[PDB]
């Protein structure tokens, strides 16, 4: 039982404690930790690897659901509109919430034990897990519903599921358009993003659309931009009471604060208006995550970069210097060469202390200490794995929405016109959304417009 | 294998003809590189006490994160050019990805 044992038996691989720990001073404790499923449970032929529960498609999988009975229990039977299933308890003032999930043991039952606050129910489990998380899917899913009601207008001859795949179909290409343009080119910077993406030329058959299994971890550097609060903003974009400023530890799967503190609307305007934590060689991932990620929920809190760390050797990923290799790197040998890799000494001997050889550097570790590409938020070994990943799943796609066939011209010409904040515009009381780029304005009131200046997706060339 | 579709399956089965299980749900991930365990193919490094890696004593993933990513929560440096919402379209299109089970 590996959520409260600490001997080392199968299938757990707990967190050892260190001498002089700043938070657990009991040496005989540890971090929970299961190891991953292996595809070929207790083998002695094949090497161990661990499986994907879901598609690997920017397919928004993550509302539509990887397997075909979730699917179908997240849409609306009762009728033949299209929709997907809205919570029949409460409503965001008015607008659509989240259906709650059937859980044995509910962990959004234990971040408030008298609201009575179950979890969400999305095309993926982990919908609760942050209520900036919850915002995001709950946002989606209004989408999905107006689309499918202003395609019902516009071709009532239409039934239920020619009005689920046709607005599933918009909504994916959003999420990729988003994606693709505004937000990736932010991570790579320029010149990376140039040389991993550059502008498609169409789909071909014989790109491996898969998720490697290093991308797992590697795709973890988000830790490193993850504040240790929750900005929750009112009409005007101040301070909302109330908890304007509550730590992440206090709203891990509380879904309660979205239920009965101000809905998706005063978390989605602070996303846009807070800046994100910038990633610093001395300033790797806030304490919120870091010591106590999951703390009102279980018997420990958890440590996210230690358990980052321990999932890498778990998926038994190669170190640093194999990775470094692979992307056409240098990989150093000595201190002062990684001194020179990381352009800082100071976290070369650092590095060195723990691991002894470069080689043996963890991905994410080594990967979230490199400097930072310019007008980019990962280093050049991280740049090539997020890199190479993202380029397999857009020229893998069959159903990529700028290849011929997906779309018509005129389909695709009004799709490029969306962004996130027209989606918010469309799905909220929100009346002040961000200036595109989305994922680079957040100041008030220097980067925020009116809802009237951007415009809508003009479905006219979907109609029959 | 239908030879004519319009949308995409639900599990991703079919999306390439030739491999139809390529990027579906619920398969092993693709591998860059092979897989370095203690034993060449399951127990991960840092499960046998005294079993070095690569000629260096297996570090502590804890004591990494403590003497290398443990900062002062007062120090925090604000990136000047990104929002909090480039950090959660991250961990959206993040659950759109991957998803690694593991047993209960
Ligand atoms: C459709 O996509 C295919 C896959 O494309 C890859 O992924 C995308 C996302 C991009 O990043 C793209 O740049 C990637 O290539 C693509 O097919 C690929 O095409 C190249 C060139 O035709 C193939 O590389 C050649 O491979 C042979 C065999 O060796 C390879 O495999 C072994 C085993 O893993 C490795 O040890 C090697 O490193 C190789 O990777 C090589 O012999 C050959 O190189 C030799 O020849 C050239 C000159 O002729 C010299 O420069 C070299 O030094 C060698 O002497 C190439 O390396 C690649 O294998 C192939 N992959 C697949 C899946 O078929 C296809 O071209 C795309 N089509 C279009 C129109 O876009
Ligand atoms: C942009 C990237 C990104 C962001 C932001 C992000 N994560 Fe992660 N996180 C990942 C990925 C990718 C994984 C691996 C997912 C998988 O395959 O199971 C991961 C895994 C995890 C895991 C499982 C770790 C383990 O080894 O057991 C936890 C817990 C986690 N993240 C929590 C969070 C929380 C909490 C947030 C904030 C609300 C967050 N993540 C934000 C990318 C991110
Ligand atoms: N691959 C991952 C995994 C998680 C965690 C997994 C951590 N263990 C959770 C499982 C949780 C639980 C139990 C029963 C019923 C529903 C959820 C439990 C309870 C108490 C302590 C810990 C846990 C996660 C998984 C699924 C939903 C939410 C979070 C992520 N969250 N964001 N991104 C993530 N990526
Ligand atoms: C759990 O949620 C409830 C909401 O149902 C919170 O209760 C409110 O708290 C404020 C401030 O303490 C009171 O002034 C209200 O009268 C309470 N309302 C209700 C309906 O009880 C409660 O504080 C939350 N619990 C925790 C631990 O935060
Ligand atoms: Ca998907
Ligand atoms: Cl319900
Ligand atoms: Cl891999």
């Amino acid at each position: 039982n590996c959520e409260t044992s600490c001997v080392q038996q199968p299938p757990c691989f707990p967190l050892k404690i260190p001498p002089n720990d700043p938070r657990i001073k009991n040496q005989a404790d540890c971090i929970p930790f299961f190891r991953s499923c292996p595809a070929c449970p207790g083998s002695n032929i094949t090497i161990r690897n661990q499986i994907n529960a879901l598609t690997s498609f920017v397919d928004a999988s993550m509302v539509y659901g990887s397997e075909e009975p979730l699917a179908r229990n997240l849409r609306n039977m009762s009728n033949q509109l299209g929709l997907l299933a809205v919570n029949q308890r409460f409503q965001d003032n008015g607008r659509a919430l989240l259906p709650f999930d059937n859980l044995h043991d509910d962990p959004c039952l234990l971040t408030n034990r008298s609201a009575r606050i179950p979890c969400f129910l999305a095309g993926d489990t982990r919908s609760s897990e942050m209520p900036e998380l919850t915002s995001m899917h709950t946002l989606l899913l209004r989408e999905h519903n107006r689309l499918a009601t202003e395609l019902k207008s516009l071709n009532p001859r239409w039934d239920g599921e020619r009005l689920y795949q046709e607005a599933r179909k918009i909504v994916g290409a959003m999420v990729q358009i988003i994606t693709y343009r505004d937000y990736l080119p932010l991570v790579l910077g320029p010149t990376a993003m140039r040389k991993y993406l550059p502008t498609y030329r169409s789909y071909n058959d014989s790109v491996d659309p898969r998720i490697a299994n290093v991308f797992t971890n590697a795709f973890r550097y988000g830790h490193t931009l993850i504040q240790p609060f929750m900005f929750r903003l009112d009409n005007r974009y101040q301070p909302m009471e109330p908890n304007p400023r509550v730590p992440l530890s206090r709203v891990f799967f509380a879904s309660w604060r979205v239920v009965l503190e101000g809905g998706i609307d005063p978390i989605l305007r602070g996303l846009m208006a807070t800046p994100a934590k910038l990633n610093r060689q001395n300033q790797i991932a806030v304490d919120e995550i870091r010591e106590r990620l999951f703390e009102q929920v279980m018997r420990i809190g958890l440590d996210l970069p230690a358990l980052n760390m321990q999932r890498s050797r778990d998926h038994g990923l190669p170190g640093y210097n194999a990775w470094r290799r692979f992307c056409g790197l240098p990989q150093p040998e000595t201190v002062g060469q990684l001194g020179t890799v990381l352009r800082n000494l100071k976290l070369a001997r650092k590095l060195m202390e723990q691991y002894g050889t470069p080689n043996n550097i963890d991905i994410w570790m080594g990967g979230v200490s490199e400097p930072l590409k310019r007008k980019g938020r990962v280093g050049p070994l991280l740049a090539c794995i997020i890199g190479t990943q993202f380029r397999k799943l857009r020229d893998g796609d069959r159903f990529w929405w700028e290849n011929e066939g997906v779309f018509s011209m005129q389909q695709r010409q009004a799709l490029a016109q969306i962004s996130l904040p027209r989606i918010i515009c469309d799905n909220t009381g929100i009346t002040t959304v961000s200036k595109n780029n989305i994922f680079m304005s957040n100041s008030y009131p220097r980067d925020f417009v009116n809802c009237s200046t951007l415009p809508a997706l003009n479905l006219a060339s979907w109609r029959e | 294998c239908p030879e004519q579709d319009k949308y995409r399956t639900i599990t991703g089965m079919c999306n390439n003809r030739r491999s139809p299980t390529l990027g579906a749900s619920n398969r092993a991930f693709v591998r860059w590189l092979p897989a370095e365990y203690e034993d060449g193919f399951s127990l991960p490094y840092g499960w046998t006490p005294g079993v070095k890696r690569n000629g260096f004593p297996v570090a502590l993933a804890r004591a990494v994160s403590n003497e290398i990513v443990r900062f002062p929560t007062d120090q925090l440096t604000p990136d000047q050019e990104r929002s909090l919402m480039f950090m959660q379209w991250g961990q959206l299109l993040d659950h759109d990805l991957d998803f690694t089970p593991e047993p209960a």
